[PDB]
RNA sequence: CUUAAAGAGUCAACCCUUUGCUUAUCUUCCCUAUUUAAAUGUUAGCAGCCGCAUAGGCUG
DNA sequence: AGCAATTTAAATAGGGAAGATAAGCAAAGGGTTGACGAAAGCC
DNA sequence: GGCTTTCGTCAACCCTTTGCTTATCTTCCCT
């Protein structure tokens, strides 16, 4: 829906790679709004498992399993352009 | 690729006002870079520069003469002259809300950057002085010159130290061009050979004579390059602002 | 680990008194405020009488 | 139950008076802030 | 044998009476 926003002087001014800018995008970035009812968004049913979810979700996942051998040998540049694709496709579904 | 955390409105009360033998007043660039490597010791974080000016600073005194300490009869061996009044050695005192702004390399978040440096200001003493209030320290970035430039209005309002150089020597031009005389560093004269009566009996002493350069005060706003406003330590047993002398 | 490290300035008080800022003034002449126009918006929500009604109907 | 119109021009000038004085007293304090050197009892 | 206390030793001025700087502000443009 939204990307999350990085406030910290420090991290805007020394992160540059994948996860080591990822690791610093907190839930403050945005989604926490604020936040006195977080016990109860955090209290989740489990009422998906179904027969379609569980095979669709089982084939996606046994998909990237079986490619992401080749996810290693993408660079920086490449891991960027190819998750802002994902992105862009996750919101057009 | 810079980065600073700057503590506003650093009331500090209590000041060694004598800079040096022939200075009394504002504590010297020295004095901030001593402060910058006591943090590098206790918190680690390892600092470049400070810049450093003075929002209020007012010399405990007269305008021609400063209050002196009442001294306290704390040496041994005088018992007996102690119900008379101790003889004053002279330290002049003052006070002064300054506004400091530490270049340094972090990287972790910016709140434990803080964290740390409010830990150390809340131990530290600034110029011999306890340090009585002080706002909540703020990170900001200098990735260009024009960042540089709002870390440099960050720190307002201040009146920064710029480095003016000496032409002759010091008591000509402070007539003459009327700037203002500061400790940049000392000089070494003799090598010390009694480590008995010293804080560490390893790390090698001397004797020393300060050296002084010609300083003005310029508003942090109104300096063109905040280069010119950090002091750090020089390799010349000195300090020294990253831009030079200011023209 | 910052000319680091450290330090009680205390006390006391009669500013007094005196006073002439007076004097004389020409503001003054001058002159076009002129010309229009729907108050509309239903512009009123009444008077009796048929009734237990301040429910509901009728009469003009 | 809101509707109240538009432009146009706002005075040119001449003056802002000098002459006097602007007190003389008497006070205004010091009190502590001395480190080396040298006799001289004392562990 | 230092060591800690107290007393004696050695001096002598020409002053001057605020600024130092002086604060972090909108053009294009299209949505």
């Amino acid at each position: 829906h939204k990307k999350g926003l990085v406030e910290d002087p420090i991290y805007r001014a020394t992160k540059t790679m994948f996860t080591e800018t990822l690791q610093c995008v907190n839930v403050n970035g945005g989604w926490f709004n604020y936040g006195d009812n977080i016990d109860e968004c955090y209290k989740i049913d489990t009422s998906f498992i179904t027969d379609t979810y569980v095979k669709q979700l089982n084939r996606y996942r046994k998909k990237l399993l079986a490619t992401k051998h080749i996810w290693f040998t993408l660079g920086e540049d490449q891991k960027i352009a190819i998750l802002q694709e994902c992105r862009v496709a996750l919101m057009l579904g | 690729m810079r980065k600073f955390i700057i503590v506003k409105n650093v009331k500090v009360d209590g000041i060694n006002a004598k800079s040096s033998d022939i200075t009394v007043g504002m504590p010297p660039a020295t004095t901030f870079c001593g402060l910058g490597e006591t943090m590098s010791i206790k918190t680690g974080i390892v600092v470049k520069a400070v810049s450093y000016g003075s929002v209020k600073f007012e010399v405990r005194g007269s305008r021609f003469n400063t209050s002196v300490t009442k001294f306290a009869w704390q040496d041994r061996g005088n018992g007996g002259k102690a119900n008379n009044n101790s003889p004053i050695q002279p330290k002049p005192l003052a006070d002064g809300v300054f506004t400091l702004c530490f270049e340094v390399e972090w990287e972790d978040c910016a709140e434990v950057l803080v964290d740390k440096v409010t830990n150390f200001i809340n131990t530290a003493r600034i110029a011999g002085g306890t340090i009585a209030s002080f706002n909540k320290p703020f990170v900001k970035v200098a990735k260009d010159a024009e960042e540089l430039a709002s870390v440099k209005n960050a720190m307002m309002p201040c009146y920064v130290v710029v480095d003016c150089g000496v032409e002759v020597n010091i008591f000509e031009d402070a007539v003459n061009r009327k700037l203002q005389p500061m400790v940049n560093g000392y000089k070494k004269l003799e090598k010390i050979v009694d480590n008995k009566h010293m804080r560490d009996k390893f790390t090698p002493a001397y004797l020393a004579t300060p050296t002084y350069t010609m300083i003005g005060y310029k508003m942090v706003s109104n300096v063109d390059n905040f280069d010119q406003a950090l002091w750090q330590y020089g390799e010349n047993t000195k300090v020294k602002t990253i831009g030079g002398i200011y023209n």
